[PDB]
């Protein structure tokens, strides 16, 4: 998928 | 004179359904403290109904709390073919229980408190530009009787991510706490 939010990678 | 009961940015695993689907919790790491922030974004589907539920938050001596939320939204406009299955909101609810109800979640037991709507929506040039726009949304509940409440949230197709929960309540000087 697309992201949510810039620069952001599962936790 | 503020209480907080819940704050999820100063606190750096939610209930999410169904399971594997949906909501995911995601960082940012650009700087040197993270960004936590739950995130979806299955916008060309259509059929989506993403549940991420908090943990039982205790009420303390709370009759209403207050809800502050901050979350980005963007564009439907991004997606190329969602003009149908893409949406720009996304739902408030609320349960009170005396009990911890742990991994278990009825959907059944939780009220709406709004329709959560952005101010301003993040299109594609300001997102790949690293320039979101934070939304910020405050909401209230109550009277509330027991010992503890959820908040959650639903995604019915929507690209959100929520970077600020902070609950609180006002004047917990005129309260006796135990
Ligand atoms: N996906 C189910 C829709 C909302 C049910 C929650 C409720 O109002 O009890």
């Amino acid at each position: 998928x697309w992201l949510a939010y810039p620069d952001s990678v599962p936790y | 004179g503020e209480v907080v009961l819940l704050d999820f940015a100063a606190a750096g695993g939610w209930l999410t359904h169904p399971y594997g689907k949906g909501w995911d919790l995601m960082q940012n790491i650009m700087n040197d403290m993270p960004i936590y922030m739950y995130s979806v974004c299955n916008v060309m589907s259509g059929d989506q109904d993403n549940w991420l539920r908090t943990n039982w938050v205790y009420r303390g001596e709370a009759e209403r709390i207050f809800i502050e939320l901050k979350f980005t939204v963007r564009d439907c406009n991004s997606f190329p073919g969602g003009a149908s299955s893409c949406k720009e909101t996304f739902n408030l609810y609320y349960a009170e229980s005396d009990l911890d109800y742990g991994t278990n979640f009825q959907k059944r037991l939780f009220t709406k408190i709004d329709t959560i709507a952005p101010d301003e929506i993040t299109v594609s040039s300001d997102f790949e530009a690293r320039h979101v726009k934070l939304n910020v949304e405050e909401r209230s509940v109550g009277p509330l009787t027991r010992k503890g409440f959820y908040l959650a949230f639903q995604d019915i197709g929507a690209c959100v991510a929520l970077l600020s929960v902070r609950v609180y309540y006002k004047k917990a000087h005129h309260h006796h706490h135990h």
